[PDB]
């Protein structure tokens, strides 16, 4: 479990294209598997359940455009540390045969995904090509999946993770960039609700 | 006609009853039907309902044998070889993870369509003792690597506080947490080596509330029991292995088991202080007193003493890489279980009630 | 041709006898014929009457057995085996309620047509036990919550008081109540590791006028007693369980029971006292002792003195909603049937009597 | 009806001279379950259970099911004892210092092997310590082992003496391991001295560990009566006569008390007691090997600086072959070539290099 | 099939031991064969090699049997009880006789074609030690004489003298040479009837290094060695018999046996003193010293301090007619082969090298 000398930024850059990003208000019940925050910029969902996150874009970039997700530290003390699934995580049957059993963010439903394993910054990440928004829909949908609950580091969010979000070309450009906070539970809706009530 | 020795050491062996009476009474019962069994269709005892079926046949024949009490003795035997065997085999890691999945398996009942405890309850004990000492989950924390490592003349821990400060009440914790025996010093010493005989085997060795001296100007008794710490030196070690012996029975020779002291602000000689790695200074705290006022059922119940209690507090903030591999999966098992059960906020209103002196839940 | 071990063993159970040599020559006792036995005839002693003619077909051939102490042993030893699994299963009230109801069997019995005890003697010793504490019904109450409870640093209670003011008298009868035993510590050290022993699988437990150093003023002899129980803290406190042996070997590592404590005016450390959740202070009445002298019958068949007499008082006060969901059914019987037999006047009388100290059934 | 064998058992209990009932009585029910199936074997972690399994898993099975195991397992034991009061009464102290080296040579092959877990170069480095614990270190262990194999009345003792934590216990328990004795403790009440004492039957050396003096309360030392009960134990301390050491209330034995080591405190050592002791070495705190320690946390850790064979060891190292006995020579070359062929002199200076430093032995 | 117990007894008398684990595990060397055994052609181990071809078939059985440890027992009791029908039968002066033919027999075999005992070495010690105190062969003879008549209050001979003045050496040669036991008196009092039994049935018992009171003055530690000897007056009287015991049970009453006293310039009581026939104080000397800083091997082999020596020099200078008739002709037979070892000037020249300091064998 190495360091990495790299810090990928977090901010917030819409682009030549305006990228935003647009989540699926699931409410706050109970039953709930996977909300959204405006107010606190968490996502909060249940391990290994679909997480559908909206790319909206004022401008079709080009083709061959790909879109980019990396986790990483909130907190600058361990802003340095790799973002991974733990040791017992990464030792489940969950293999779905594409994404590597270390990875934490992966992608259903979508072939053309490739994961990352950065030799140089050993950061994991997950990529997949850009799609339009096809017609009936004005944004383009990617369903998320985390394999690790936010409990398996700290319990008391003691290392909350952050999606980073990176739209980028072929070669591999910032064109824009967008990130939230990300809690892996097993009650999106009570955890939000409270949370939210905190003011 | 005849009994079948082998099983009977077979249940000991599952109850890990190393008690001749115990075992005894025990076995009894499953001399009767199982198909009206009482004690069974109630669940009320695991030790008795997961086994009576199994058992039934055979004890209703060790109820007509005239050889019960000694059938039983070989029984313990086997139960107490394998304690020894395993003292010397199994690495103190691997004793703490085999101590911890008899916790957390009693714990599948406690909390469970069976058990008769309110897992709400004790989340609040978690919080009060969270409140007891700084980092209280750290420390505990760093407790277990220091009983694990065992590293010679830095294996003992002294919590000296004033009368009822909370350091006994950590101290029984602890002791539950990674199992073993409280020694009491105190006695004379024309028979303190039987009452030494009990850290045999034993993981980690608690004595309890010594009396020292020169405490005369803060009206605290004299007592010979820091002086016959001191005449243990190669115990407190664990450089050398000493002998240690029970009634006329297994004098066995072994190195000493690590542990705590808890006693009252006397004098400790330097020879002794040495012996002591860590010292932690407890103070009675009046806001954890009234919040036990309001919330007499952590006492009632026995709760902010508990083994169960600090481990839920490390299944609690403790990450799962702590634990070791082979019960990481069970630790996850309950991470999300109390995960569901309770919430960050709700935890946190918890401390916030002890820390304002008025009963966690509320 | 051969013997039955079970049923002298089941005969043992019945009895709750857990004394070898008296199980012994009770059983023998069987041997004879029933059909003329004279201690049948007469109705003394229930052990026997009521189980004699059961057990004839089998201790016949018991006489002629070569192996009768062996056997016996067997039965004490699940008797004991028993009380072991009643003490680490039942709650503590259901301990407290399993006491009761045996004494009221008793009482059925020696109150009943076959009896000796007269009610009035006995409800007239209820009366004198209630002119020597203020609320001696609720102390009873309290006392019983204290024990049944059991709460760490908070189980003993101190009674204090001159030479004959009752504290014993109390004491023996709250004992007998919950069913105990009375430890000395006065008793050389030696021996001390074997009197602490005493107290094993027993509810409660009395350390009967302990003697303490400081006090000559008072014209009272020094003594160890004080002293050790300061060093038995750890006992006391009934946070860790203590190490207890027995017959110079290794029995059991309990929680030491809670219990009274009767002593002299002597002086008491700051660590003890804590130890005491409360302190009565008996002194010398008058009228309670003319009392006695115009009621012998109350010294005589030793009445002021048993549980019986205090729990005939917690029917005679205290609501049915007090006991244990299981006596109240009993209980209330008792109430009906005490009630018959007494008005609130003639009771009342016995009071008065006793406070112008000239004999309860005066 | 297929019956129990009692010599097999016997046979377990010596080939691993298994002196605690127990003890056997576990280690032989693991020889019950299937061989092929063992976990404990394939794995290889108990040299003791998988080297005698499949041949005792025979027995077991028949063991398994006896209604006496406790006698069995005593009997097995009574006799291990038996092959030690009689090499105890008949071997020379030669030979026995040998027979406990190659127990001592067993542990180390498997130990430093691949089936086992131990860094060859972790211990080295530890014998690096050592050696700069006392001058001549490696010479000191000879002078000692010497000492205690002749066994020269009113000549076969050392008192180690020094201040808090100077090395004296972490010495006196590798000597101790390294030729098999017990350590006692004459500091408790007298009246259970004869069955402490009991404790050194059929031993070799025996150490005495703190044992608390008197006189040393400028010191601020708290005074005992270790040292006075020495002092009572003078011809248990001298060698010529034969004592009767007690032991389970029945007196089984009458030699003459075994030599050893005695460490204590600045205290004051009786005219009548200075005498028992041969050599007298004093320790005092050594601040670099603290700092070498603090960051060579590894030797302290796995116990190391104080083993029976971070001593041997330094042996294979320094002394020539021909102070070893002819019975196992050839062994302790096979092991000088072996430390060479894995360790350069040059190397081993720059270990000592550190620990002078107060640095981390290795690198 | 069954093993004889008349034949692990028969060799268990023939080589006088009374140890039960050593019994044991002499034989069980015999189970092997002896056809190709080591240890039994090395012919290194007399009590070995002797019996294993006649107790070889009997071992490969006993080997078997599961009553080994009862069956040793059973043995070693008929050796014992030899012993103790020979301290009530035999004469003083025939016990002495049967000990020199062990003695003697020890020495045939040392002393011959398989041991690696070097006669020259040995009378060395037997010179060395003729320089230890003047007319040293008219002392062992004067000693084994008080020893045989062991007359009732002229029983002990004192050694009193310095650190390193030989005593013990002596006392120890003098013990071997008549085969006794030496007794701890230092040791606590209350353990003080332990050691005492030792000396049941012994030919004669020592008293090593006893500590006493008022040494301040020359650097000597206190002790309770010298007032406890003052308390078992009647013992060292040899007037009437005492009661001692071992086993935990009064085991003998017998004339306790006479001996030697080692001790340090303390102070002794005329009581004591008078309890002491002889006296003889040691000196420090520096020629006996330096001889032996030059002749090691006296030491390394504990010959000096060896009984065999001092009976080397009475079989030495001694004439045949102080000593037994029935060992007369052995006698003679070690005066001859030990005159054809040595001439007079030889033996003479050694003393001198004593006498210098030098090594005996310069
Ligand atoms: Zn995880
Ligand atoms: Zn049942
Ligand atoms: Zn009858
Ligand atoms: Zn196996
Ligand atoms: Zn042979």
């Amino acid at each position: 479990s190495p360091l990495s000398s790299s810090v990928p930024s977090q901010k917030t850059y819409q682009g030549s294209y305006g990228f935003r990003l647009g989540f699926l208000h699931s409410g706050t019940a109970k039953s709930v598997t996977c909300t959204y925050s405006p107010a606190l910029n968490k996502m909060f969902c249940q391990l290994a359940k679909t997480c559908p996150v909206q790319l909206w874009v004022d401008s079709t970039p080009p083709p061959g455009t790909r879109v980019r997700a990396m986790a990483i530290y909130k907190q600058s003390q361990h802003m340095t540390e790799v973002v991974r699934r733990c040791p017992h995580h990464e030792r489940c049957s969950d293999s779905d045969g594409l994404a590597p059993p270390q990875h934490l963010i992966r992608v259903e439903g979508n072939l053309r995904v490739e994961y990352l394993d950065d030799r140089n910054t050993f950061r994991h990440s997950v990529v997949v090509p850009y799609e339009p928004p096809e017609v009936g829909s004005d944004c383009t949908t990617i369903h998320y999946n985390y394999m690790c609950n936010s409990s398996c580091m700290g319990g008391m969010n003691r290392r909350p993770i952050l999606t980073i979000i990176t739209l980028e070309d072929s070669s591999g450009n910032l064109l824009g960039r967008n990130s939230f906070e990300v809690r892996v539970c097993a009650c999106p809706g009570r955890d939000r609700r409270t949370e939210e009530e905190n003011l | 006609k005849q009994v079948s020795w082998k099983l009977v050491t077979e249940y000991a062996m599952e109850t890990k009853c190393d008690d001749v009476l115990l075992l005894l009474g025990m076995y009894l019962e499953f001399q009767y039907s199982f198909e009206m069994c009482l004690k069974c269709i109630k669940k009320e005892q695991p030790s008795h309902y997961k086994y009576h079926e199994k058992h039934y046949a055979n004890a209703a024949i060790f109820a007509d044998s005239k050889n019960q009490k000694t059938i039983c003795q070989q029984a313990v035997d086997t139960v107490l070889a394998k304690k020894r065997v395993d003292s010397l085999q199994l690495t103190r890691e691997q004793m703490l993870t085999n101590r911890f999945n008899d916790l957390l398996d009693r714990m599948d009942i406690m909390f469970g369509s069976t058990g008769s405890a309110d897992i709400e309850e004790w989340m609040a004990g978690v919080a009060w003792l969270h409140c007891l000492l700084p980092k209280m989950d750290s420390v505990v924390y760093d407790f277990l690597k220091c009983m694990v490592y065992n590293i010679p003349k830095k294996r003992y821990w002294l919590f000296k506080g004033p009368i009822d400060s909370g350091k006994t009440t950590l101290a029984a914790a602890l002791l539950e947490l990674c199992g073993g025996k409280a020694l009491n010093v105190n006695l004379p010493l024309d028979r303190l080596n039987f009452e030494l005989g009990v850290a045999i085997d034993q993981f980690l060795v608690v004595f309890e509330d010594v009396k020292g001296t020169g405490g005369e100007s803060r009206d605290l008794p004299s007592g010979q029991g820091i002086n016959n710490l001191d005449n243990l030196r190669d115990y407190l070690d664990g450089s050398v292995k000493v002998n240690l012996e029970k009634k006329h029975l297994n004098k066995r020779t072994q190195i000493f088991p690590p542990g705590i002291v808890t006693m009252n602000e006397y004098s400790v000689p330097k020879t002794l202080q040495a012996r002591f790695v860590k010292q932690i200074d407890f103070r009675p705290k009046d806001y954890l007193k009234h919040c036990l006022e309001r919330s007499e059922f952590l006492l009632e119940k026995r709760i902010i003493q508990s083994g169960i209690a600090l481990l839920l507090m490390l299944i609690w903030y403790r990450p799962v890489a702590e634990f070791a591999q082979s019960i990481q999966s069970r630790i996850v098992e309950w991470k999300e279980r109390l995960d569901k059960e309770f919430s960050l906020s709700v935890y946190q209103k918890m401390k916030f009630n002890v820390a304002m002196g008025i009963g966690v839940l509320d």
